[PDB]
């Protein structure tokens, strides 16, 4: 009851009465005594002393406040910070938050490569105007790159960063290349040998057939996948030998599979899996796809496909003296059993460099060709479309961005509703003072916002909204906020049904009167503002009382009244069977209860 | 339709889903008790794992003394546990380890432990899980029994003015020879006080993850406490320099040790050789550790050092060579219909042995010899969770073995060992010599009582092994040691419990046992636990509680609701990047100056020292 | 309410398969003139006490 001990003179000198409001508080004492002491008690000024004594903690807080938070990224492994290393970088993720150092170049590289990917994808919407739409997008895209407002017609050239998108977009500019290749996300390069194209067939389901191409001669290459080097030689649709330099379990598997596809080694180039027969669609919406990229995509779906591909490659038992340089199905460095024609080692294979620049030729499918075919890049080797917010950018030509969503549609509808006020005749306040609400049910803006409404039960929403509107207009007691909130629904014939307390749009979102929400919120002491997803909007007018009267914006045929606990709690349905002079409590929100009375 | 929540283990790993196999951390509702029958079975299995039959009546009690050390017999069926130790091999392994690390290694460590002890205050002994009072004959925190002991010394032969560990120990020694001792009031003689000091009680508490095999965790008194602390300090100073010692700390450092070991292995073993792993699990790590071998080892250690430490380190061992064990609650009787039920203590079960059942009888007669009044004169074993550092040192000694018989075959081993769990890494160039190496290792381990389980110890190829719930793999090292606080059991203060929980969560995040979203959920859970504990809620809530009536009445006089304290209708403002920062430091500049000064008023009747304490 | 009550009565009376414990309950509402509206399922008096036609409640069981 009074476990907490205390002092006596310290209590009386503060004049702490027991049972202040039936709370004893107490030598011994309760805990509520602390609340009574900190809410109504003596006042000191010892802030400076506290800060000085707890200087270490408050300096830590200051340092924390002295941070410039940066982005984060999911990845792996190939003092003042120790206080926060727990929140700075784990093992699967990491945040690049910095303290004092600034250098904006690699972020600029990421931005430029992302936007290049974006634009090159956008150009994949026709069959004939590929290069034209591409170049026009480029010329219509400017950026505040770093600190300089530059255009995207010179950065692609001035930059030196190999990539499928950089190359795919620069070839159209007759720009210089570096003899590098891109088969999917992997990076390849030629070392020696040469050959010519040759065609072959492959079955699907055991009946159909499809043609692919390859090379028949010997040729050596240099593969390089994330955290993994390699070297190998392809000969007649099959992989002869291969060696890997830098070891990571996951990377070695994907790199090996990609090099195998590049060599088309394996039986799945004779027949196909039973999963492909489910589709047999080596085609886009309206375009064609080779077999290699189909196989790759089939790999990306699940690692079981990768394991199957690797089993297709012969597996054998390792012999002595080779464990140190053997491999396993899961990339294991050494194992009693390994795969045929493999060699693991340590140290990344030093990559060669080609100092011979060239220019390629784009095709209908934007595929570039330097000579003897030997595709260097394409859209097929790109990721799927990934929406990302772009800043410091200007994109003027159509297809720049859809920039059309239900959220933005609603935002614009509400902006139009707000501007319509216009502090003039033939606008909201004139109709209010005139008590002509019917015209409100015919404005253009509500007609533009109507399509955003849930169609199945729009009649009841319109009924309720018209009820509220008329009841707030006729009497003259109203609140512009809730009105504008519900107006978009006062545009279809009213009908009978069951209402619950929320008005749903077509995007599954909703709005509710007498409450606030992310889509629409407002509050007093800032009534000149209306938040929309946090976007504060302004009112072309000023009001101090036009909103203060919300007694009719909560329910339809009721009005708020003084609080009364005796009144019984109810729901929205039984309301119909109430009478007059009969108060009722009811929830108006989350843990928000209010009393109401008919009329 | 049917269900099988294991099919997700087919197309996925195990390091990602293994956590779903065990329940969430917390107090075990099993109520693992410490009954008399369990204790007697334990004592029996102890005396049995001793494969000898020799004895020697003492002179201080007139009682036999099963001397199970350096007297191995009953070689048959030796795969089962053993406790008979060989001193020669033990000292040989110690010598190997010394040679490896260095000559003046043990000396440096013992010197460090000494100097650390010198400036130590006996008051440290107040920091302990629990003990057993030798006056009230119960279990309590260390501070209570310490006060009891000091005030008894005062009442009998004046106060203890040492204010240091060494004077405390010498006072205990002297008290061993006192004939009469008093305490609040009653006194006792020499023999009874000796016994009480050498008494032990079985505690039921066993709280941890993994396995709660600590049914009868020991609970010693206070006399032996400081010497045990000294020995543990030395063993710790030793385990730090050892690479294969994951006991003193865990997590980041533990993973570092793992990967260092693995990489050194990969860079050492020749191309022809191929490695393997074993998931060892030592069985009966408490019923096969003998303090006599520990004594000989400590002697060999301090051989070249101050005789002070030589004698000091030789205290706790002998105190454990003679340890009376308090038998739990005695058996009960009953008639057929069970309408009547008699209750008897342990000391008198030897008086009604003719009635107890056989299984309970055959487990009682052979031990009646060693009983004195109600306890059993256990001359060895090691039940407490003590000397864990020392046992770990012995294990590391086991792993640092190497000879020429192996070298000739081109094989060796290495690994890591916790208290009673280890991981081995064998090396060879044939699928058979591996078996020979494993058998050699098991033999050298059994020579000194360290056994191994067969139904709980497995193996596999190099990539996949498990250690202290940290299921290691080629990658994706997954931990499972997620700890949590508990307010109801430990209500230290309102102010300090939330900050402590935040620090705990931060730590768990460091050890990678927790992730951002998981940490946030745990935080929002601990906040609610705290509130419900101290019966506090925010102001927005429509609560009617006793603190809440006054808090709701006094809410309208302030605007900085954000600055309010959680203990006073407050709301949270801390997050992941603001854990080390207490909420107070985070709301100081925000609290309405009135409330601020009203809280930080040192002129009140009572981590940032608040006006929120529960003395 | 009056409408509904009269409805039930006719349905029970025209055939002959009636339950005397329901007419005695709903009759007091048949005095007024029918109208149009949505019947939620309950019949309220002027004192916030209702009776339901078919299930027993505190007011009529």
């Amino acid at each position: 009851k009074f476990p907490i001990i205390a002092n006596k003179r310290m209590l009386e000198e503060a004049q702490i009465p027991k049972e202040h409001n039936n709370v004893a508080l107490w030598v011994l004492a309760s805990a509520s005594c602390i609340n009574y002491w900190n809410f109504c008690g003596p006042c000191v000024n010892n802030s400076e002393v506290i800060k000085e004594v707890y200087k270490s903690r408050f300096g830590r807080l200051e340092r924390r406040k002295e941070i410039m938070w940066k982005e984060l990224r999911f990845t792996l492994v190939d003092p003042e910070r120790m206080e926060l290393i727990h929140a700075l970088g784990g093992e699967t993720w990491i945040q690049e938050a910095n303290t004092a150092g600034i250098s904006n170049v690699d972020q600029r590289k990421n931005d430029i490569r992302a936007v290049c990917r974006k634009v090159c994808l956008a150009a994949n919407a026709s069959i004939m105007n590929a290069k034209s739409k591409l170049v026009e997008y480029i010329k219509s895209t400017s950026m505040r790159i770093g600190e300089t407002e530059r255009k995207l017609e010179e950065l692609i050239l001035e930059t030196d960063d190999v990539s499928p998108e950089v190359t795919l977009c620069k070839s159209a500019l007759g720009g210089q290349l570096g003899k590098t290749l891109s088969f999917g996300p992997m990076l390849l390069k030629k070392i020696s040998g040469s050959g010519v194209k040759v065609k072959d067939t492959v079955y699907i389901q055991g009946v159909r057939a499809v043609q692919f191409e390859y090379w028949s001669e010997q040729e050596e290459f240099y593969g390089e996948y994330k955290s993994a080097t390699a070297l190998f030689s392809r000969k007649e649709r099959s992989l002869e030998w291969i060696t890997i330099g830098g070891g990571i379990n996951e990377d070695r598997k994907r790199l090996l599979a990609m090099c195998m596809i590049f060599c088309r080694d394996g039986d799945y180039f004779k027949d196909a899996p039973a999963t492909i027969t489910m589709a047999d669609l080596s085609t886009k919406l309206g375009r064609e796809i080779p077999y290699q990229y189909v196989m790759m995509n089939w790999i990306q779906k699940s690692e079981d496909n990768l394991e199957a591909l690797l089993y297709s490659r012969g597996i054998v038992e390792t012999n002595p003296g080779k464990m140190g340089s053997s491999m396993g199905i899961d990339g294991s460095k050494r194992a009693i059993k390994s795969l045929r024609a493999v060699t693991i080692q340590s140290g990344k294979i030093d990559m060669p460099e080609s100092k011979e620049k060239i220019h390629l030729e784009l095709s209908d499918n934007l595929e570039a060709f330097d000579s003897s075919g030997r595709i260097v890049a394409t859209i097929l080797d790109l990721p799927s479309d990934k929406k990302v917010t772009f800043q410091d950018v200007s994109f003027q030509h159509p297809d720049l961005a859809v920039l059309r969503d239900e959220k933005t549609a609603i935002t614009k509808g509400y902006e139009a509703l707000i501007k319509r006020l216009g502090t003039g005749d033939n606008d909201i306040p004139s109709l209010i003072a005139k008590k002509d609400y019917l015209s409100l049910y015919n404005l253009p803006e509500v007609k533009l916002m109507a399509p955003l409404i849930r169609p199945n039960r729009k009649g009841v929403y319109s009924r309720v909204a018209r009820k509220l509107v008329s009841t707030q207009v006729t009497t003259g007691h109203y609140s512009l906020h809730e009105l504008i909130k519900v107006l978009p629904f006062t545009y279809f014939a009213p009908k009978q049904g069951m209402f619950e307390g929320r008005l749903f749009f077509s995007n599954d979102s909703f709005v509710e009167p007498g409450v606030n929400n992310n889509v629409f919120s407002w509050s007093k002491a800032d009534s000149s503002k209306i938040y929309c997803h946090g976007i504060a909007i302004r009112v072309p007018l000023v009001v101090g009382d036009e909103h203060m009267d919300t007694s009719l914006a909560l329910l339809e045929g009721f009005s708020v009244c003084e609080n009364d606990p005796r009144a019984p709690m109810v729901t929205r349905q039984d309301l119909i069977d109430v009478g007059f002079g009969q108060k009722v409590r009811l929830f108006v929100g989350q843990g928000s209860v209010r009393t109401f009375k008919r009329t | 339709m049917e269900i099988n929540p294991y099919l997700m283990f087919l197309n996925n790993d195990v390091t990602s889903l293994i956590s779903t196999t065990y329940p969430y951390t917390g107090p075990p509702p099993m109520s693992h008790g410490s009954s008399t029958k369990y204790t007697l079975e334990t004592i029996k299995r102890t005396y049995d794992y001793s494969r000898t039959s020799v004895e020697k009546t003492s002179k201080v009690f007139n009682i036999p003394r099963r001397k199970f050390c350096n007297c191995l017999e009953d070689k048959d069926e030796l795969v089962k546990p053993t406790g008979n130790v060989d001193i020669s091999s033990l000292l040989g392994l110690a010598e190997m380890m010394e040679k490896r690390m260095g000559e003046g290694f043990f000396k440096h460590c013992v010197m460090e432990a000494e100097t650390e002890i010198l400036k130590m205050h006996f008051s440290r002994l107040t920091e302990g899980r629990q003990t057993y009072d030798w006056t009230s004959e119960r279990n309590m925190p260390a501070a209570t029994a310490l006060q009891l002991t000091v005030d008894a010394i005062k009442e009998t032969e004046g106060p203890f003015k040492g204010t240091t560990m060494l004077e405390y120990c010498n006072k205990m020694i002297e008290m061993l020879d006192w004939k009469e001792i008093k305490f609040k009031i009653d006194s006792i003689k020499h023999d009874e006080f000796l016994i009480r000091a050498l008494t032990i009680n079985t505690m039921a508490k066993d709280g941890e993850r993994g396995k709660l095999q600590r049914r009868a965790i020991a609970t010693p008194g206070m006399i032996v406490r400081p010497f045990s602390k000294i020995v543990e300090t030395v063993a710790q100073k030793i385990c730090e320099k050892l690479k294969e010692s994951g006991l003193p700390v865990g997590g980041n450092e533990k993973k570092a040790k793992l990967k260092t070991t693995v990489t050194s292995l990969n860079a050492r073993m020749n191309s022809d050789q191929f490695a393997v792993n074993i998931t060892g699990d030592n069985s009966k790590w408490n019923e096969c550790q003998q303090p006599e071998a520990y004594l000989a080892l400590l002697a060999y250690i301090t051989k070249d050092s101050s005789d002070l430490m030589k004698d000091l380190c030789s205290v706790a061992p002998v105190l454990f060579c003679n340890k009376f064990v308090k038998l739990g609650q005695g058996i009960r009787l009953s008639n057929k219909r069970k309408t009547k039920e008699v209750i008897i203590k342990a000391e008198k079960m030897g008086k009604y042995k003719n009635l107890m059942r056989e299984e309970y009888k055959n487990l009682f007669e052979p031990l009646e010899k060693y009983i004195q009044k109600d306890v059993c004169f256990l001359p060895g074993g090691m039940l407490m969770g003590m000397f864990n550092m020392l046992s770990t040192v012995l294990g590391v000694s086991t792993l640092c073995y190497m000879d020429e018989e192996l070298k000739a075959k081109g094989c060796f081993w290495t690994g890591l060992q916790s208290s009673d769990d280890f991981v081995l890494f064998a090396v060879a160039s044939n699928w058979s010599n591996i078996h020979w190496t494993i058998r050699r290792f098991n033999a050298v381990c059994k020579l000194i009582g360290i056994n191994m389980s067969l139904e709980k110890s497995y193996g596999s190829l190099p990539e996949l092994f498990e250690f202290t719930s940290m299921f290691f793999d080629g990658e994706f090292v997954s931990n499972l040691a997620m700890e949590l606080p508990a307010f109801t059991t430990a209500g230290v203060n309102e102010g300090v419990d939330f900050t402590a929980a935040m620090s705990i969560i931060k730590t768990n995040m460091i050890n990678n046992s927790l992730s951002p979203s998981t940490a946030l959920m745990a935080l929002r859970i601990c906040l609610q636990e705290f509130r419900a504990t101290y019966r506090v809620h925010p102001w927005d809530s429509r609560v009617k509680g006793g603190r809440m009536k006054i808090i709701n009445e006094f809410i309208k006089t302030i605007e900085n609701k954000d600055g309010l304290l959680i203990a006073d209708g407050g709301k949270l403002m801390n997050n992941i990047s603001t854990l080390h920062i207490p909420e107070e430091v985070l709301k100081f500049e925000k609290m309405d100056e009135q409330y601020r000064n009203r809280v930080f008023n040192p002129k009140n009747p009572f981590a940032v020292v608040s006006t929120h304490s529960f003395r």
